[PDB]
């Protein structure tokens, strides 16, 4: 695949494209 | 975190893979 | 605010702008 | 839950903002 | 809820979100 | 250009692309 | 109106277009 | 406006609000 | 990775983070 | 094709690779 | 119609918009 | 290219038409 800049609502689209049916979370704060 | 990984720096759809549950 | 209908992707989104800087958890049924 | 609720029938923001971290 | 910087299609999102079949108006000249 | 099915928010990323800075108004039935 | 003819029919741009300020 | 509001300086979602029909 | 269910622009939206730099061609049947 | 076969049915993120340039 | 800055998914989402069922091709390397 | 003409630069819907096939 590949490696780019991934942010805001842009980053959560990709985990939820990656994850989907596992579910994710986001934390930004860590 | 996910940010400085992904959004500051540049990550993989498998380094995405880490914070799936 | 008005009540969402929210499929796929529309809900991280929704998610993403409702939560802001705290993140969020996505976790859909198996 | 609240993936399912939100697409099958619908949801508020309120009830959003409960899975926040 | 919580306050960030939304722009371009992303405030469109915001706005369709939170007005929903209320409708609303996006006059970036004011 | 091409025809267009758009539901829900994909209306209002296609309104953002066709007025870029003259802005629009979303306005839904009921 | 415009919001449900694109959604349960088709539309162009330039249909779209009529909803610019 | 609305992008000095939202997107210049930083808004909420009740801000937005301002905005709707 | 999981299995996707990807319809209208959300294909174009996977295509692109799947291919990164390396674009990609979006090819629909008629 | 694969983009009917994504929304008729389901596709892989490696069958989206092959559509890369 | 406009003319706008469009880079990334955006590009591609409006790719999408203009183009649908012709496809297209997105190749930022050239 | 296109990035080029309407990322870097700004380009109008028609331009963008000349990326399809
Ligand atoms: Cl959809
Ligand atoms: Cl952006
Ligand atoms: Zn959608
Ligand atoms: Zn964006």
């Amino acid at each position: 695949f590949v490696n780019q800049h991934l942010c805001g609502s842009h980053l959560v689209e990709a985990l939820y494209l990656v994850c989907g049916e596992r579910g994710f979370f986001y934390t930004p704060k860590t | 975190g996910i940010v400085e990984q992904c959004c500051t720096s540049i990550c993989s759809l498998y380094q995405l893979e880490n914070y799936c549950n």
